[PDB]
């Protein structure tokens, strides 16, 4: 794979056109794409030589195009001020269904602005999780509502803590101030997960320029109760909740991209494979029921609240500053347009 | 979009006319990078004096990369 082959294989991937990038802008810089490759690929352990079409087509028409739009959304943001007009951190938000690549991918986008010199934080949805004794009384609210039993659908998010920690991030303009970043330990009470104490938390200095937010439920809007109700009568309650939901991350998210996937099913599917892989190389790994029951049970929101995504699209978004990867069953991205 | 790539690959040839455009063109592809590109671009569809010229031009590239980054 010589320099010309790779600019070829960059011209022919689905993103191409959808960055707003062009063959001139692409010959133009080159080095950059084949020095964020050289990255990515020390950042896998890749070998850039020996690369199988799978992994060419993660980093050059996957990952570094999806960071080259946030970082034209970056320079469109802080274009929008004046020299000591302090700049307010851009908040990305990534609208994702889970394990499809969402998340390794903030990891490789988190990367490369560290490189390119922007301060790069990541704060999944999940961090926001209520606490284990508030996971379990709002379980008992609903002892009727299995969906609420357990993390992820709506209910399970400490709204309040989650609006003061996004506020709190939008002050690291100068240098000096600092935000802990909450991370949530998953494992903890056997498995169901506890916040991690808030002394093991890592912290972020200085003025950050770019936020990275993701979630199986971003963009999720509240409908109407008679789509819920007849795709799960346990949804209403998660339904009025979402309501909830327009006000405390809506607001904060600028920017977005929509991993869009073809089936819900495929959740399953790629939650299995890797339980199955863990299995098969001997390692803690959760049953075919385990996982069933896992997946199934945010499977109820997903066909709720998935099919407005791709109809109108997330709520606090602005069309022109919205990214729709098409991922296929490989978590690839589809040449749908 | 093919004659982007057309463009492309003989705007190469354009840009390897200096000696002092080499530097950064000669860090991958290879030496043999002109000749690939006539691959490319002989695939593409071009006229057999065309090819006869770049040929030339092509090994004329080679000489002047082993002349630098040979053994």
């Amino acid at each position: 794979s010589s320099v010309d082959d790779m600019y070829d294989f960059i011209c022919s991937g689905p993103l191409i056109s959808k960055i707003g990038l062009t063959p001139e802008k692409v010959a133009e810089s080159i080095d950059e794409w084949i020095e964020y490759g050289l990255r990515l690929c020390r950042l896998f352990q890749l070998n850039q030589l020996s690369l199988n079409e799978a992994q060419k087509i993660r980093i050059y028409h996957y990952y570094i195009p999806v960071f080259m739009w946030c970082e034209q959304e970056i320079s469109q943001h802080s274009s929008k001020f004046k020299e000591e007009e302090e700049i307010p951190p851009l908040v990305i938000g990534f609208s994702a269904p889970q394990g499809c690549g969402k998340t390794t991918l903030v990891f490789a986008l988190e990367y490369l602005f560290k490189i390119t010199g922007r301060k790069a934080a990541t704060m999944s949805i999940d961090d926001f999780y209520l606490t284990a004794e508030e996971q379990a009384k709002l379980r008992d609210s609903n002892p009727g509502n299995l969906l609420l039993e357990f993390r992820g659908n709506a209910g399970s998010h400490d709204l309040p803590f989650s609006v003061e920690t996004m506020t709190a991030l939008s002050k690291l303009t100068k240098e000096g101030v600092k935000v802990k970043l909450p991370r949530y330990d998953k494992s903890a009470y056997s498995g169901r997960g506890d916040r991690a104490d808030p002394s093991e938390w890592p912290e972020v200095e200085g003025p950050l320029p770019v936020i990275l937010f993701e979630g199986w439920m971003l963009g999720f809007k509240p409908l109407p109760p008679e789509v819920v109700k007849a795709v799960d009568p346990q949804l209403e309650t998660i339904n009025k909740n979402m309501e909830a939901y327009y006000d405390a991350w809506h607001k904060y998210v600028k920017s977005w991209i929509v991993i869009k996937i073809q089936d819900p099913s495929y959740v399953y599917q790629w939650r299995l494979q890797a339980e199955i892989a863990m299995r098969a190389d001997g390692k803690p790994g959760m049953s075919d029921e385990e996982v069933k029951d896992f997946v199934s049970r945010y499977m109820p929101a997903y066909k709720a609240y998935l099919p407005t995504l791709y109809s109108e699209g997330p709520s606090g978004s602005d069309p022109k500053h919205v990214l729709l990867i098409d991922i296929d069953e490989g978590r690839n991205p589809i040449l749908g347009c | 979009s093919k004659e982007a790539t057309r463009k492309y690959y003989l705007d190469l040839f354009k840009r390897a006319d200096f000696t002092a455009n080499l530097p950064k063109l000669a860090k991958k592809g290879g030496p043999d990078r002109l000749n690939d590109a006539l691959k490319k671009l002989r695939k593409a569809g071009i006229s057999e004096e065309k090819f006869a010229e770049l040929k030339g031009a092509a090994a004329k590239y080679a000489d002047d990369w082993y002349r630098i980054y040979g053994k």
